[PDB]
């Protein structure tokens, strides 16, 4: 069951840069990409992946973080 | 053994959204065999590495690849199902 | 690809690995977005601006493991 998940992530290249590394490492993602007119989302496609601790994750080491789309 | 694209799966593919979709699947082959395959754009070029050389590979706007491939080697191109 | 940015693909031995390269290309400057692609799930595709692939290369080996340049477009 592919997945995708979009996550706006406050990125206050720095934020960004520490922000795709974190999503990149995770477990079961194949994917990611900076996304949007500020490019402060990020999309991330694979398999096994939780959002919730990935969400987690974000907001203890990047900013505040919040899910637009699972699917 | 011969190549057909028609019967060939997708490739496993990406579209990065920060850039155009590209119009084209191409497949590389030694020997007849798949040994991968991608996306490309049409009316575009590329450097990629075929067997053990470099090779500038033009593409026209039917996504039929051109390039000085090493022998045995061959990469072909076919419209995505969109385009 | 055609515009301002830069397509490259690198074959990375990746056997733990997997997280270690697609976070390095990651966290590099300039990059938009990074793809686990192939027939075998061993190639990344990397798309930005300002990269410097030969550069990623000699990173990739000395962080992770051998890695090899298969495409600029």
């Amino acid at each position: 069951l592919k997945q995708k998940i979009v996550i706006k992530v406050a990125m206050e290249n720095n934020c960004r840069s520490k922000a795709m590394a974190l999503v990149a490492s995770t477990g079961g993602v194949d994917s990611v990409a900076l996304v949007g007119d500020l490019r402060d989302k990020i999309e991330v496609v694979g398999y096994g992946i939780d959002p919730i601790k990935l969400i987690s994750a974000l907001r203890k080491k990047v900013g505040d973080a919040e899910l637009l789309q699972v699917s | 053994r011969a190549i057909d694209l028609s019967r060939e799966r997708d490739p496993n593919f990406f579209d990065h959204p920060g850039i155009p979709v590209p119009e084209c699947f191409w497949f590389m082959f030694k020997n007849n065999v798949r040994q991968d395959a991608g996306t490309c754009y049409s009316s575009w070029k590329m450097d990629m590495k075929v067997g053990p050389n470099w090779v500038h590979i033009k593409s026209d706007d039917n996504c039929n690849l051109s390039g000085d491939f090493p022998p045995g080697w061959i990469v072909l191109g076919k419209k995505r199902p969109g385009f």
